[PDB]
């Protein structure tokens, strides 16, 4: 029930490398996963990973696994309830086919069997 | 696993509700001098506090229950939440506040469908 | 990818649609829960139903899923003109990840 | 209607009777200075005699309830009374007058009539 | 016969357990001047003992119970005594020392043994 903000569309060009930020707010950064989550042209949208604060742990698919750089801080607590965290995420071998909007994505609940659900996202960044 | 006392106070309800019987112990015995009468008030005031919450299960018909259920149904008023976003989601520490200004209301339909009850079985017992 | 929808549909104001979402037994359906997204072009996303028939917080009752032992179908009962989107379906368990499909655009003009 | 704490005193045995939970609320909580002691003599004595109702409802079959049936026939020795002429023509303050004598036989027939009964329920899962 | 208080603590552990009601009653009545302060400690003394021995059988799914038949199997290990050995040749006070190292063993047991037994009866209830 909070904001997830991201960083602006930095365009660069094949070979590189972008680092993609996240900053949360309205809710307990550590309860839930984190989810990257992409919609190029040329497909439609695939599912990059997740990665969960509290335990650090990272689960992503293995077509990006290779190419990956995904991070957290730790949260700042604001309330007993609130905090405000920070989620990255960075591609390794960068090209024009990963051109596209990229989102970050709040798990939906804390237990069950959709944690790690996309549930509450972001706003977008365009890529290259 | 074996969490402690109030283990379970940052998890989700559903698993904090497995573990009852661990506050349920410690609520009675714990986990003319100055420290002779400051003691003596403490051991009254815990027997007082018990006898309450042991009270109001008893007018509830809940009376040894951990687990109680009940017969007054869910007013969405009280919160209009989904089963799977409370007991998979909230903490009983975050419950207690939504709940908070509904709180005394539940208290006194729990009290009077039991006197209906128990008035009932009255009757089904009288053939 | 692999889990294909229902390509496109139409509808009409007041009236009912149904998304399809199948696939090979790899990645549909009796061992992976399916979850429906709303996907404006290249905006925010809204999950509108997990775990097969569950729907997320917020969502109109109009909505509803269906899981059979070959496909998962999306109903969305009494079009309104604000339903013009992409829509997405996700096969996926506990310890996973979304294996996304095609999409289907559904139009409402009338 | 809402009468009150002792709204019934009045009212028929019957009457009275559906307002139980009124009164059993109000039993524990209410409707080294003087006042200090003072007031902490009447903490203790109000857990005791609160204890002591509720010892003679655990030892009857009775923890929990408010009305219960028992097993004990009545005695016509005790008052040989019609039904329809206690519960909607007497008070609950005359009909204590009247048992005042045979109140103490029947608190002890309660007893051993509840350790027979769980004696034979011993008995009934034997198997 | 009424043998009274403690009568039959030389008799048979299957013969006391007849008078249980006898030891029950009396646990909780009985069978700043100096004598007021020794009085004062010694009534609040009797009831937090009471309420524990309570707060025990609450929590075993006893609450009520004289006799109460139970989930937990007997652990040879305990005693390997065959039971005519023990209801009819055993008085409660030599049993208490030949369990006097496994009783608190067995009431963490008969605790979880009733958490678990009330959250599965709160399963065959959701429907
Ligand atoms: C404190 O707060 C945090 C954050 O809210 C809580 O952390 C969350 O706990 C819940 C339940 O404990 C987690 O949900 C479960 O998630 C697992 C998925 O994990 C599986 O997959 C992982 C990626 O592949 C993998 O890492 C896991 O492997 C183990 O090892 C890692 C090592 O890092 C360890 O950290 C993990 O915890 C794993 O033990 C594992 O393979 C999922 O499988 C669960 O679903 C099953 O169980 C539920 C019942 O609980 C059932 O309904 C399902 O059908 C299925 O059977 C379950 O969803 C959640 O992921 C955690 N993290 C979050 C929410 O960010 C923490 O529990 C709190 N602790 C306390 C004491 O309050
Ligand atoms: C919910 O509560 C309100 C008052 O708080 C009451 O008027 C209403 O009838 C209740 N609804 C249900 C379904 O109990
Ligand atoms: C309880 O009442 C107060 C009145 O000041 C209100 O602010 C609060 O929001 C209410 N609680 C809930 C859960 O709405
Ligand atoms: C009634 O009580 C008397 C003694 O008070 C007793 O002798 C008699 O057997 C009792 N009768 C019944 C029917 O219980
Ligand atoms: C109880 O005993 C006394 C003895 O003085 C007697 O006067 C009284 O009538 C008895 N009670 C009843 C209800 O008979
Ligand atoms: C008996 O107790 C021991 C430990 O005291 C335990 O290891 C064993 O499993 C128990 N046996 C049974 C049958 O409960
Ligand atoms: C309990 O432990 C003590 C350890 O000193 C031992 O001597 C005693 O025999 C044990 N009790 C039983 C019944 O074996």
């Amino acid at each position: 029930q909070g904001q997830l903000v991201q960083s602006g569309a930095t365009t660069t060009k094949p070979g590189s490398s972008v680092k993609i930020s996240c900053k949360t707010s309205g809710y307990r950064f550590n309860f839930y996963h984190i989810n990257w989550i992409r919609q190029t042209a040329g497909r439609g949208p695939e599912w990059m990973g997740w990665i969960s604060p509290y335990s650090g742990d990272k689960n992503l698919a293995p077509a990006f696994q290779d190419r990956v750089n995904m991070t957290t801080d730790t949260e700042v607590p604001v309330t007993s309830f609130t905090s405000t965290g920070a989620a990255y995420m960075e591609i390794r071998n960068l090209t024009s086919d990963d051109t596209g909007t990229y989102f970050c994505a709040k798990g939906l609940l804390r237990d069950g069997s959709s944690t790690w659900l996309p549930y509450l996202w972001g706003q977008g960044t365009l890529l290259t | 696993v074996f969490l402690g006392f109030l283990g379970a106070a940052g998890s989700t309800m559903g698993a904090a509700s497995m573990t009852l019987t661990v506050q349920a112990r410690n609520l009675l015995s714990g986990i003319l001098t100055v420290w002779g009468i400051k003691q003596l008030q403490a051991r009254v005031l815990a027997v007082e506090r018990y006898l309450r919450d042991q009270q109001l299960l008893g007018i509830w018909g809940c009376s040894g229950k951990l687990i109680c259920c009940t017969n007054v149904p869910w007013n969405s008023s009280w919160s209009n939440r989904n089963l799977s976003e409370i007991w998979d989601n909230m903490t009983w520490l975050q419950w207690d506040k939504e709940i908070s200004n509904y709180t005394q209301i539940i208290y006194g339909l729990l009290e009077e469908s039991q006197n209906q009850q128990e008035k009932n079985e009255q009757d089904l017992l009288a053939l | 990818s692999v889990l294909t929808q229902s390509a496109s549909v139409s509808g009409s104001l007041g009236q009912s649609v149904t998304i399809s979402c199948t696939g090979p037994n790899s990645v549909c359906c009796s061992h992976k829960s399916i979850s429906w997204y709303q996907w404006p072009p290249g905006r925010a996303p809204t999950l509108i139903i997990y775990e097969d028939n569950e729907r997320a917080p917020g969502i109109s009752p109009r909505f509803s899923g269906y899981k059979s032992y070959w496909s998962a179908y999306l109903t969305i009962s009494d079009l309104r003109p604000e339903d013009e989107t992409t829509y997405y379906c996700c096969s996926y368990t506990h310890n996973s990840g979304c294996v996304f499909g095609t999409g289907t655009k559904v139009s409402v003009l009338g």
